[PDB]
RNA sequence: AGACCUGAAAUCAGGCGAGGUUACCCGCUGAACUUAAGCAUAUUAUUAAGCGGAGGAGAAGAAAAUAACUAUGAUUCCCUUAGUAACGGCGAGUGAACCGGGAUCAGCUCAAAGUGGAAAUCAACUGCUCUGUUGACUUGUAGCCUCGAGAGGCGUUACCAGUGGAAGCGCAGGGUUAAGUUUCUUGGGAAAGAACAUCAUAGAGGGUGAGAAUCCCGUCCUUCCCCUGCGUUUUUUGUUCCACGUACGGUACGCUUUUAUAGAGUCGCGUUCAUCGGGAUUUGAGCGCAAAAUGUGUGGUAGGUUUCACAUAAAGCUAAGUACUGGCGCGAGACCGAUAGCAAACAAGUACCGUGAGGGAAAGAUGAAAAGUUCUUUGGAAAGAGAGUUAAAAGUGCCUGAAAUUGCUGAAAAGGAAGCGAUUGGGACCUUGAUUCCAAGAAGUGCCGCCGGUUUGCCAUCUAUCCCUUUGCCUUCUCUCUCUCACCAGGUUUAGGCUUUGUCUUGAUGUAUUUCCGGUUCAUCUUUUUGGAGAGGUCAGCAUCAGCU
RNA sequence: UUGAAACACGGACCAAGGAGUCUAACAUAUGUGCGAGUACGGGUUUUACUCCUGUAUGCGCAAUGAAAGUGAAGUAGGGAGAUUUUGCUUUGCCAUUCUUCGCACCUACGACCGACCACGAUCUCUGAGAGAGGUUUGAGUUGGAGCAUAUCUGUUAGG
RNA sequence: AAAUCGUUCGUCAAACUUGGGUAUAGGGGCGAAAGACUAAUCGAACCAUCUAGUAGCUGGUUUCUUCCGAAGUUUCUCUCA
RNA sequence: AGCAAUGAGUAGGAAGACGUGGGGAUUGUGACGAAGCGUUCGGCGUAAGCCUGCGUGGAACAGUCUCUAGUGCAGAUCUUGGUGGUAGUAGCAAAUAUUCAAAUGAGAACUUUGAAGACUGAAGUGGAGAAGGGUUCCAUGUGAACAGCAAUUGGACAUGGGUUAGCCGGUCCUAAGCGACAGCUUAACUGCGUAUACAGUACCUCGUUUCGCGAAAGGGAAUCGGGUUAAUA
RNA sequence: AAAUUUUCAGCAAUGGAUGUCUUGGCUCGCGCAACGAUGAAGGACGCAGCGAACUGCGAAACGCAAUGUGAAUUGCAGAAUUCAGUGAAUCAUCAGAUUUCUGAACGCAAAUGGCACCUUGGGGUAUUCUCCUUGGUACGUCUGUUUCAGUGUCUUU
């Protein structure tokens, strides 16, 4: 919209999202933060990481929380501790949920992930 | 158009008379497709395949284009035609003219609160009612997801950021006065859109279109506004004046 | 032979591996840079 | 109708027509970015077309004339730097067509400001204009700057003696029938 | 014995060619089906197939040109000329060019002379930041010259090499940007509904458990800005800014004098064959003949005599506009929606057939999530049956699940077909104290009135411009064969600020009226339950008439 | 097909797919615009839309000859309608009763222009031309209608 | 079984039978000659293309009502479907 | 609205309607259930068709005025796909032939082992090679399908394993013939191709053939005995 | 009256139409100029911890180096270190490497890992021997070089 080399076609948009190189997915699977953390860092969003606390806002498990365990980027999913269901045979399986729906309680901080937040907060 | 040689890229021939089938050309060799058979066959040509040279565009004459835009602009006045074709309950006047301080307004924040004051709130709701609905039919695959209504058409002399402000408001268009297209003024072949003129834009219309009652209209060279076959538009004023009605007979029954 | 267009179609550039050729668009995009490296920041 | 050949191959369509307009139009602008101050094309002369049905009209020519540039006192060598076309083929048979284009050249060289190459001013090679320097507008295009208008009108005139008298059918009608019978006359004369 | 000349060799030293791709481009070669209602010339067609060669474009190109005018002025492309001139068993059919209006614009250099006080030139190998040693070369390499003149002769003026720095542009790979997940209802799930907020230079598009501007990626800002590296203004697909420079050379210009002078088995002609709209030859080719120097070529009818005009062939380079079903990378769509669209939405030029050239398919969809049915029980096992997962089995070729066809159950009918039309009947099965009117009671509803706030203004007045009626103009436009004419002025057309003149509205008077809460409660009518008065519907019988019989 | 229940041919059943289309050149008809006129580029722009515009050209405004060339006075009859006046239910009804003007259009005949044929007073005599013709001839003329666009139908070329 | 099976029958040391290698290709080959054979294809193979070749000749040609409603005859035609 | 007269129809012409896929405008329906599908719940229209109850279904669709078309099927020995009657029918009949017991197995006319009885009858249905095939060879295992009945069997299916050379062949030679050199043709594609300067660092003296392909039956260096493995000698 | 045949409905079967989807096609427009003796296009055979194909790759073989991003990949297995890091990834980018046997295909060949010669470096009575090992040897053509041939034209020792 007001720019060539940006397509508003439905095919091109869907193929781009679906083929998804692994590096690109990292940006697609982002999660918004708590209203506590928006006061500290001044960022709206963040890409999910394996070792994050997190709380589920939509769906069947609303106001459940825990630590993230897994980031199944091939399916656009995360798994969580506790959030599970049993099979027929009485043997537990982690339920996948999409990380747009989940919200981050508190983040991990490396050198890079901390110095991501300073890079984001030049805007705000 | 449909690809030239679609259907016909194959070395088929007729088996023909004597082998107890139709004479249509069949695929040779030995696949499942071998033996299989035109206009009518599976994997056949289309009849009269759509060429690219089909003449898509019309030249309309420049005078008929101008007469049309004049007629469409006339229907901007009269709340008969605007209500017929909108919500004109809170609107103080037609044609709705506003001052040239509108041209300097930049933000959409301000350009919403103006239209609440002038009272376009009912017809700026009916676009937002039709905003979310998925359109009936196969055009949803092909970019046309949604079938919104048409709102206010603001008309302006020169851009100082009106084009920024008003564009993002749902279903309200801009249009510079030099380039009055018919396709915004009379949408769906149908007269009388609700417009919103700037004061300088309203003023410039006389420099474009001219005098009505013999000399020409300045900017359009050699152009004059059209004249009806009547002067007086109606019957009932003319038919029921005293010059007609005394000479008229006394009526009859059966 | 031009009397068979399907015959040409079966056996032309791109039907195979294209080991030298596939890398060409990327190579020409950068004007054939040679004898250098990417810099550490 | 002439469609007995395989005409589907050679159908030219014009879907590019607007895309062609806008591609031309981009390279006119991107030309005039580089020039900026310098005007675009180059100056062309006034020229009567050839044969008898366009003989009245005037149009733009190709380029001037080695005779015409000698009067004003350009070299044919240098003139393309200033932006004047030279055409080495076109003569001046008439005095009238000469003095039209010489006026057109002299009026152009009155318009022409010419910058110094730097640092110091240098005469000739019109002149070096100093740093006084009245404001030039940007590229004007040169055709639009100095255009060609079918200059009409006649002075209303008294009808003289030997105007009403002379019979302009018979004057023409002699001039035909003389010009046919030229060699036929010279037998009858001699 | 030594100079050359010619021809070999080498796994000698260092280089260059070959083959591939098809959309567009260059050159050869070359049909027939078909049309003519037959057919042979003609047409298809100077096309397809065949054989060569390229490039980002290619070819074409600065007149041995058009013209016959007041003349034009490389080439290409568009529009027009023009379905014209012309060709044609003058049948069928075929068919350009000049002028004109546009895109785009750019010009030039070899041979023919002149270093002859002196090969000034070029390559290879080696050597410092441009010397040396071999060779090429006088059977001609530099400089000069290219008809627009050129060359000497004379005479003057004026020009021509650049370094600095600041900014900035282009290309590649990265990086950062607004606003709700707020309450209630439905549901497996809210992205749906209702109410209350917010952002908007962003309400393109997509994702997420159903229609998401505010949950997420994006979109606007953005041809921005910030890193990293290339290229660039000097080498610009035509020139950017100031600052400061110069003449050993070389090039212009003015006057005058002039003959050093311009491409050969080529031009041209005769014939033969092809080609063309080109016709007593448009262009080409073979063979034979074979030129000229005040010459030669062209001037659309063969030929001769006499003039005139236009060009300077037989050597060469050259960007742009133009073309583009291929390659590479983007953006769209009144297109198709799995018998469609490419042959191919999937391990498709695949499976498979042919000795081979070649031929060439079918095949998309469980669910939001595999939670893909453990466990008991029968059986050799496959499966079945309980139970279980799910919103649902939707139960693995699993969304919806039509018809043909098949099994059962129920319902009828049937003496060498059945169906069908029209008309009744039979059996299954479906379907119907109206409308109201008068009292009393509850549940609704809440008009006017009466206040505060708010908005319309019947009618009587006063008055504006619309419009035309010109007036006194003035200003800015516009048109005009209106004037000495180069400029001002004058008419014509518009706008504006002003003017004299005779049923779409302002400002005061307040018939009337809306909206707004607190009311101040009251009318009203609605549905309903209790009496009171009142019955429609349908099918008939008899009667009286009006028409036909 | 003159003639089909036919001892004429196609058809076992069901689903889905399947045949007057597109381009060009004309033509009549009709709708819309302007009317002696009428309708490749450039300039704008949010960029295939829209809007504006200079110079030509198209077809039309004049035809006629192979060509050189040359190149245009109405009248009468019937007629729409109006006007003046005579018959009938009345301030409205239809007359042809009137003389007044008579549109379009048809019928009859002219004049003028080009071609062909045949003359010619007189001049500035390769020519011009008063004047006057002709069982000849034109797709001529007689105070011009066309141009652009839309759709149908027809003819023709192309699958 | 797209040429087979049964009984019968022809010739059997030669102008005999036969494997492998090699030569001849489409208006061409090869032929003790039948127009035979040339990959189940032959009075001109097969594959692709020109090609959707042409057809005065067959067969088809997809909704409803409403109103009007034919001709198989004239002349010319390589015209008599 | 009124009055009167009229009403057949193939080929053909014209007029007004009905329906389908998309575009523009407008009015709406929908997870409390859209589209489609089924139906003796039904209704309206002369008719094309339209509306609608109930059931299934699970995500989008419709009315109105216009624009547009790949727009309506019973037929084409039409095309592709699916399914019948025929029908539990034709048929499974050449090559002389099987039988009894026990073992294995869910199950035995059909597997294996024994005992009988037959056939092939060394120009064999035996033992070895070539062409052609390509893992079919060998072992262990088995739910389907395939082996025109069956199947515990298998050239089927699955997981493993197996081919050892101086002497056996290829390799080397030349045959009919075939590729290229020198050149010669042709625009090339091709076609022809026997023409040519092709030993005793240094010193001599000789010098006519041009390179290669072409035989797993022609020519040709050399091998035999016994043993051995689930499958090689 | 059963049974059978036919008809209508209900349920089941068979079959895959209709409807709704769509990382595919088709068409138009706009940009860009980049294959090959420094071995191309195309072919053959290989390579994954557990792969047949399709994509990728070449004994460095679903990859290695560098740069950027900064924690996965995933059917299972394992590796866990690779976790405030000189670093996860079927990631992006790609400027450095590898690149078998072939193919214009180049020592001769070719239904053959066939048959030669020269050459580097090493291994086992030898200068001639066999072996492993490195890299070569096709055709046309230009400039230069070296060695020649010719009673070609000339001088002449």
């Amino acid at each position: 919209k007001f720019s060539s080399q940006v397509s508003s076609s439905r095919r091109k948009s869907r193929k781009a999202h679906f083929s998804a190189p692994s590096s690109v997915r990292r940006k697609i699977m982002t999660a918004p933060l708590c209203k506590e953390l928006r006061k500290k860092y001044n960022v709206r969003s963040l890409p999910i990481r394996k070792d994050d606390e997190v709380m589920v806002v939509r769906g069947h498990h609303h106001d459940r929380e825990g630590k993230v365990t897994k980031v199944y980027r091939k399916k656009w999913v995360i798994h969580i501790e506790r959030v599970t269901r049993d099979k027929a045979n009485g043997e537990t399986v982690t339920i996948g949920i999409h990380p747009s729906k989940v919200v981050i309680t508190k983040a991990k901080l490396d050198k890079d992930r901390k110095a991501l937040l300073e890079r984001k907060s030049r805007a705000t | 158009g449909v690809a030239p040689n679609a259907g016909y890229q194959t070395s088929a021939e007729s088996w023909g008379t004597g082998r107890a089938v139709s004479r249509i050309p069949r695929v040779p060799g030995g696949t499942h497709r071998a033996g299989q058979a035109g206009n009518m066959c599976r994997g056949g040509g289309m009849f009269a395949p759509n060429k690219t040279w089909r003449r898509w565009h019309r030249k309309v004459n420049v005078t008929q284009k101008r007469h049309a835009v004049a007629s469409a602009v006339a229907a901007t006045g009269l709340p008969a035609l605007v209500m017929a074709r909108h919500r004109i309950d809170e609107v103080p006047e037609l044609p709705l003219v506003v001052s040239e301080k509108l041209e300097k307004v930049s933000k959409t924040r301000e350009a919403v609160k103006i239209l609440e004051t002038l009272g376009c709130t009912a017809e700026l709701e009916r676009v937002r009612a039709s905003a979310k609905k998925l359109r009936a039919g196969k055009g949803k695959m092909r970019g046309r997801r949604t079938h919104m209504r048409r709102g206010p058409l603001v008309v302006y002399a020169e851009d100082n950021g009106v084009t920024r402000a008003f564009r993002n408001i749902p279903g309200v268009e801009l249009c510079k006065v030099d380039s009055l297209n018919l396709l915004q003024l009379a949408p769906g072949g149908a007269l009388g859109r609700f417009c919103l003129y700037t004061a300088s834009a309203f003023k410039r219309l006389q420099l474009l279109f001219g005098r009505h009652t013999t000399g020409t209209a300045q900017l359009k060279k050699g152009y004059h506004l059209p004249r009806a076959l009547m002067s007086n538009a109606d019957l009932s004023r003319i038919v029921n004046s005293e010059e007609i009605q005394r000479v008229v007979r006394p009526a009859r029954v059966a | 032979y031009n009397w068979s267009e399907k015959a040409k179609r079966r056996h032309t550039t791109g039907t195979g591996r294209c080991r030298h050729l596939k890398d060409m668009p990327r190579r020409a995009k950068n004007n054939f840079r040679e004898g250098t490296k990417a810099t550490p920041v | 109708v002439h469609l007995h050949k395989w005409w589907q191959r050679y159908v030219k369509t014009w879907f590019n027509q607007p895309g062609r307009k806008q591609s031309r139009r981009l390279r006119r602008q991107e030309k005039a970015a580089k020039l900026g101050v310098v005007p675009s094309g180059l100056l062309r002369p006034i020229v009567h077309p050839p044969t008898q049905r366009y003989n009245l009209k005037v149009r733009a020519g190709r380029g001037f004339t080695l005779e015409e540039l000698k009067s004003v006192g350009l070299s044919p060598r240098v003139a393309l730097s200033i932006g004047v076309a030279v055409d080495h083929r076109r003569r001046n048979r008439s005095a009238e067509s000469l003095n039209a284009n010489v006026t057109r050249l002299k009026a152009y060289l009155a318009k022409l400001v010419l910058f110094q190459r730097g640092s110091k001013a240098k005469k000739g090679l019109p002149a070096d204009t100093p740093k006084s320097q009245i404001q030039n507008v940007k590229h004007v295009k040169i055709s639009t700057a100095m255009p060609i208008k079918a200059s009409k009108r006649c002075k209303p005139r008294a009808i003289t003696a030997e105007e009403q008298k002379f019979m302009a059918y018979a004057t023409l009608r002699k001039a035909l029938r003389d010009c046919k019978n030229v060699g036929k006359h010279e037998k009858k004369l001699a």
